[PDB]
RNA sequence: CAUCUCAGUAGGAGCGGGAAAAGAAAUCAAUUGAGAUGCCGUAAGUAACGGCGAGUGAAACCGGCACAGUUCAAACCGAA
RNA sequence: UUUACUGCAGCCUGUCGUUGGGUUGUGACGACCCUAACUCUGAGAAGAGGACCCCGAUAGGUGGGCAGUUUG
């Protein structure tokens, strides 16, 4: 039995590939609130998430549940919160998106109603509202793909905060370590032509080269489905 | 035909799709699903059917039901070295039936008691409810009780893990005589398990 | 089926008392469908409150092809002390009704009235 | 060497007593018989299985040890 | 290690069961609609999917991911 690969290590869930949970600041989803509710709610500071690298907002709502909140760029301290369909369209409110106006962005967006926010979610990434439908909606994700939504799923206003965190270059190898000791991943990374054959699919040899192709087949068992997965096409746009 | 009302059950039972029973296995699987792996009743669903297993209507007799997965043995593909008939476990199914599976899960939960029989009482794709009726033997009653005051005996501690409930002898190989019980009777152990 | 009256279950409890003094009574499912069969039902009252369902469910049919008159009594703890036992009682069958058999044949035509 | 054999062995989990399991035919026979079960001898390396290769492989009849037959569900009665 | 031999996991898919109700197009097949089982979310009110998916079994494929062997 060649030995297991990394994502079968990753997924048996040993403490290499695991999170560091106790790191991170407090879960984000969007606040609890029954059907035909409102909450009104204060920002009482911005904090810094380990977990997304991004800020968060900490909002003190009008029942006294501190809850942590998702940012959206702009929000600042003492700025008021507002949750339910009744809320106006405005940057930090949580809010349906079939009330949004289309062509308006939106982050933090629920796959379902009450979800708690699923899609948009990153440093800097929005959605766009494209159109609406009396049992759909349609909203342009950040990867391009025309989602279609229920119009009850709320989402709050406004891009995420963050914005630009990638425009740095990384230079040196220790400020990508000291981010990944605060992530689940596995830093270094060995290349898998490096491996010997029991290792890898695509180690051992006199020379560094997989000796198959790198395109694998959806259908591969695990172990095997390496390089790249299932690929429509390669290289790169001739 | 001057039946018993047993009778009458005993016919709405035996084509429980085709009778009244169809109407209420919807209605009671919602509430069975809910329930635990080994749920404790006051009345059997199915009182002939116990009655002749042999349910009596006196204290020191439980009656339980208890929910089994459906499907034989699950098994676990070697990870050494196996000739190519010992490696293949997907198609196999092995030899503790889903009736003596939920026997031995009721005698586990109750430890106190010894398992009687059981029967089945409804299914659906993922599960197998049976209704396992028990005794207990150190209650007074079942000590008077000259039916059942064989269970006092240091033999019948354990019975569902020995084998000696119906579905048990059943899953021995013992519930026929003559030809075919040649390696099973009078164990399957005694003929190093070459019946069944 | 049309709900009997309110007034009607009364009488009909009332009946039952009548037949536990004075004429014969056969109280359980067992000895209600025997009755049943046999040709003497002069009454039938079910418990509303059977558990499982098996129990009583063949009372229905059974007595209405039998040409006995059969009442729903709303829950058997009733039933059970109307008819003399203080425990339930899940269907009581009269076959004698005894000083009380002109209430019950009126209680049979208002069954048969409402049916 | 892969079916096979090694072998239901080695090992494992549960249960359990001085023994336990088995046990009173929906049996074995053959033209007509026997009459619970267990164990011993024999049937016999026979029938049967098998790259019909290597090997695996009974039971019944029969002769013995020992001898044991019964209790529920139900019909009918109805708290007896 | 592999386009060696024989297989076994994983994955893909038909059929049966889980599994219900009404509509059209055909002679039981395909689609459509519904909530009521079922699934997911929430502490729950309830919300979203819904007879599909998951799951049990069976049939075929892919399958050095893994096993046993052979390579005189
Ligand atoms: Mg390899
Ligand atoms: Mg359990
Ligand atoms: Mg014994
Ligand atoms: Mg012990
Ligand atoms: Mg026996
Ligand atoms: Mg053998
Ligand atoms: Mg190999
Ligand atoms: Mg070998």
């Amino acid at each position: 039995m060649g030995k297991r690969l990394i994502s079968q290590n990753r997924g048996r869930g040993t403490p290499t590939y695991r999170a560091p949970s106790h790191k991170y600041k407090a879960d984000l989803r969007h606040p609890r609130v029954d059907e035909n509710s409102s909450l009104r709610g204060e920002v009482v500071g911005i904090e810094h998430d380990p977990a997304r690298s991004a800020p968060i907002a900490k909002v003190a709502f009008e029942n006294g549940e501190e809850l942590f909140l998702l940012a959206s760029e702009g929000i600042a301290v003492g700025n008021i919160i507002e949750c339910g369909d009744d809320a106006e369209v405005k940057p930090g409110n949580i809010v349906p998106i079939g009330n949004v106006p289309e062509g308006f962005f939106i982050c933090n967006v629920e796959s379902k109603p009450n979800d708690g926010g699923k899609f948009v979610r990153s440093s800097g990434v929005y959605a766009t509202v494209v159109t609406h439908e009396a049992t759909r909606t349609a909203v342009s994700m950040p990867s391009g793909n025309i989602k279609w939504l229920n119009p009850k799923c709320r989402a709050v206003v406004g891009i995420v905060a963050g914005s630009g965190r990638v425009d740095r270059p990384w230079l040196k190898a220790g400020k990508k370590y000291h981010k990944m000791k605060t992530r689940a991943a596995k830093y270094p990374r060995v290349s898998a032509v490096a491996m010997n054959p029991r290792d890898h699919p695509f180690g051992g040899g006199a020379w560094k080269h997989p000796g198959k192709p790198t395109t694998v087949s959806r259908n591969a068992p695990p172990g095997r489905k390496v390089g790249l997965i299932a690929a429509r096409r390669t290289g790169m746009k001739r | 035909m001057v039946k018993s009302f047993y009778g009458y059950v005993r016919d709405a039972w035996k084509n429980p799709d085709e009778t009244y029973v169809n109407e209420l296995r919807w209605e009671r699987l919602q509430v069975w699903r809910k329930q635990g792996s080994v749920t404790r009743i006051e009345r059997p669903t199915r009182i002939d059917r116990a009655r002749s297993l042999g349910y009596k209507a006196k204290q020191g007799i439980v009656v339980v039901r208890v929910n089994v997965r459906r499907g034989g043995l699950g098994h676990v593909r070697p990870n050494r070295g196996r000739r190519t008939q010992k490696m293949g476990k997907n198609k196999v199914s092995g030899g503790m039936s889903i009736q003596r599976i939920a026997e031995v899960r009721a005698d586990r939960r109750y430890p106190n008691l010894e398992v009687l029989n059981s029967y089945w009482v409804g299914e659906d794709g993922k599960h197998k409810w049976f209704e396992v009726i028990l005794v207990d033997p150190h209650h007074p009653v079942i000590k008077s009780d000259k039916n059942l005051n064989w269970v006092c005996d240091p033999s019948s501690r354990g019975r569902a893990t020995r084998g000696k409930t119906s579905a048990g002898r059943k899953g021995r190989g013992m519930a026929t005589r003559g030809k075919g019980t040649e390696k099973t009777r009078p164990s399957i152990r005694a003929y190093k398990s070459r019946g069944k | 089926k049309f709900d009997v009256p309110e007034e009607l279950t009364n009488k009909a409890l009332e009946a039952l008392e009548l037949a536990r003094d004075t004429g014969k009574i056969k109280k359980g499912t067992n000895e209600a469908t025997k009755a049943i069969e046999r040709g003497n039902a002069k009454l039938v009252l079910i418990a509303e409150d059977i558990e499982p369902a098996e129990i009583v469910a063949h009372i229905g049919p059974l007595s209405e092809e039998k040409k006995a008159p059969y009442i729903f009594i709303k829950n058997q703890k009733e039933l059970g002390a109307a008819s003399g036992l203080g425990v339930s009682c899940a269907t009581v069958a009269i076959v004698d009704a005894g000083k009380a058999a002109e209430m019950v044949q009126d209680i049979a035509q208002k069954l048969e009235a409402l049916k």
